């Protein structure tokens, strides 16, 4: 996250931390995610596309820190890793960048609620907040796009929703952003998601509910003039989610 | 064309591994193209068994039809306008001014190579050193001022050859300055040293190969501006496997097998800055490849150059300097490919001894190679 502040998992209790175990047994952080139901985490396909094997991943809930334990956190294996079959990448855009992870602990249980483990709500079909709405993004992503290190502590910042007409402008992104995507940025371009933030949540108030409006996907540089963060527009994917959460 | 480039590169890589094997734990930069280039010139000066050995080892004969023109075409392509003061190369053969040259040698040499053998008086030892080093200085535009090995020059010296190269390339995609941080580099003896390493996240041509003994190793391609040149970095995956596992199996054809197998993949690369400079006494490496006669006072045959003679190569030197840093002022017209994806990018960390290869992509010429044992 560019800008914003350090936060805690209690402030973002749906947040999922997703790690990959390499050949040779070392474990690195790959992507964020969001708990949508007891056994289901939603994230972005591009995070997993190059290593699509469910056994390589570890998912944490209730995790506040990148490389140490948080009291109350739960560790999960991935029982099913569903990537979108229509996922593809153009010169810049990632299309249908959405994934589902079914989670199971060693004792064979799904997520157990607590102060630090909560589900986020899904929007209803094609339901979005108006452009200009202040929304919140969260992750363990880089603080500056040129950094090597990731922050040890979770971060959050506020961004504003931006219309497709303005995002599809030639000096923005042109036709690289579709109606299945959503753009958000700082008015002063001081704040954005970044590398390490993909799969994580764009959270908006929608009809009195904390709502998963977008999933961090892609952008040109982090916090760059006329280059908003681009998010999978969740309200355009409910039939996909609903059918694939059956299995 | 590509042909004499294959043959020159094959030959020059073979010389490199002789130098690399004779200095297992030392930094080395070398030019396979340069050594091929000067020895192709020297071919014209040789006769009998001396000529035979050079031809056999190099894999081609400079007098064969199409060969000298092909090498000429190669040269113009390499030193073309793509070069933004990035590369300098020079070849030179120095012969005693006193020696009576075979009739028609110098015109023939000039026809095939468009340069002259230099005539110098070696009995003025101090002046001979000055002259030879001055040649190196001007033709590398000051980047290489002097050789050490010219100390061997002698009043009785009759024949010397020199080759010098400088390279500092401009990346197609620069490493951002902010990303340059101090990091641990693991030396081959098990010690570590703090060293400036550049970092960049983008789409790199990458492949993984296997040694004959079963060991994995990475190969990455870093293209220079406009894609005319590239640098290749190769290193074993596991820290315990020495770099020698790679250099023991090196050949020109292996390099292009790496390139032909590459796929563009989004990666974060951490790579040490480095500036290497090596002066290589060519005698041993060339002797190991069968060219023994040319260095033997009475056995040597340079009768194509001069026939009243005991005449032999007293001294044969290459000196190379390379700089690798962040910079990229781009003579590249295709805007830019980036990594837009916001996942944490998979990392390739080059923090143990690695080899590098600089190649000219249109011809496949291996211009430079080396081993960085300590940045």
């Amino acid at each position: 996250i560019i800008g914003g502040e350090f936060t805690t998992i209690e402030n973002q209790p749906w947040f999922a931390a997703i790690y990959r175990r390499h050949r040779g047994g070392s474990v690195t952080y790959v992507c964020g995610g969001s708990l949508i139901s007891p056994c289901w985490v939603i994230s972005a396909t591009h995070c997993f596309i190059d290593y699509p094997k469910k056994e390589d991943y570890i998912v944490y809930l209730g995790r506040s820190r990148l490389n140490s334990n948080t009291q109350g956190e739960m560790k999960f294996e991935v029982e099913n890793l569903i990537l979108h079959k229509d996922y593809s990448a153009d010169t810049l855009a990632h299309h249908n960048d959405i994934a589902l992870l079914k989670i199971r602990s060693k004792e064979g249980r799904c997520a157990q609620p607590s102060r630090t483990i909560q589900t986020i709500a899904l929007p209803s079909m094609y339901n979005d907040p108006q452009f200009g709405t202040s929304c919140e993004i969260t992750g363990f992503g880089k603080e500056q796009s040129t950094d090597y290190l990731y922050p040890e502590q979770l971060k959050m910042t506020v961004v504003k929703l931006i219309s497709h007409r303005e995002c599809q402008q030639p000096h923005y992104y042109g036709s690289e952003v579709t109606t299945k995507m959503l753009c958000a940025a700082d008015p002063q371009w001081k704040t954005d998601s970044c590398q390490g933030d993909a799969g994580g949540p764009l959270v908006c108030s929608l009809q009195g509910r904390m709502t998963l409006t977008g999933i961090v996907s892609w952008g040109r540089g982090c916090a760059l003039k006329d280059k908003p963060g681009v998010y999978t527009r969740v309200s355009h994917f409910l039939p996909w989610i609903r059918s694939h959460t059956k299995e | 064309p590509s042909y004499v480039a294959h043959l020159a590169s094959d030959f020059g890589v073979r010389v490199f591994q002789q130098v690399a094997q004779a200095s297992k734990d030392r930094n080395v930069v070398f030019s396979p193209y340069g050594v091929a280039s000067v020895l192709a010139m020297l071919q014209l000066t040789t006769g009998g068994e001396t000529q035979q050995q050079i031809q056999a080892a190099m894999g081609f004969k400079i007098d064969d039809k199409g060969m000298a023109p092909a090498l000429r075409h190669l040269y113009k392509e390499l030193m073309g306008p793509w070069n933004k003061d990035e590369i300098s190369t020079t070849d030179a053969i120095f012969v005693q001014r006193d020696l009576k040259l075979v009739q028609g040698f110098m015109p023939h040499f000039f026809r095939l190579f468009r340069s002259t053998v230099k005539q110098v008086d070696f009995s003025e030892v101090e002046r001979a050193r000055f002259i030879i080093n001055d040649w190196v200085k001007t033709h590398t535009k000051g980047m290489i001022s002097h050789l050490l090995g010219t100390g061997a020059v002698q009043q009785l010296t009759r024949l010397v050859l020199v080759n010098a190269l400088y390279f500092n390339g401009q990346w197609k995609t620069p490493f951002p300055d902010s990303s340059t941080h101090r990091r641990l580099f693991h030396k081959s003896d098990g010690s570590t040293v703090s060293v400036p390493m550049m970092a960049q996240t983008n789409k790199f041509n990458y492949t993984e190969f296997t040694t004959p003994d079963g060991h994995y190793y990475d190969i990455l391609e870093l293209p220079y501006h406009g894609d005319t040149l590239s640098m290749f970095i190769a290193a074993p995956y596991e820290k315990e496997v020495p770099l020698s596992a790679l250099t023991n199996i090196l050949s020109a054809q292996l390099i292009s097998h790496w390139k032909g197998n590459m796929t563009r993949l989004p990666r974060l690369l951490v790579l040490p800055k480095f500036s290497l400079e090596t002066e290589v006494d060519l005698r041993k490496p060339l002797e190991n490849l069968g060219m023994t006669d040319m260095f033997r006072q009475f056995q040597a045959d340079f009768t194509s150059l001069s026939d009243q003679e005991p005449l032999h190569v007293a001294l044969a030197l290459q000196k190379v300097k390379i700089e690798v840093n962040e910079s990229g002022t781009v003579a590249s017209s295709s805007t830019a490919v980036i990594v837009s994806a916001r996942m944490a990018p998979e990392e390739i960390i080059i923090d143990r001894p690695f080899l590098f290869v600089v190649r000219h992509n249109p011809t496949g010429t291996v211009l430079f190679m080396g081993q960085v044992m300590e940045p």
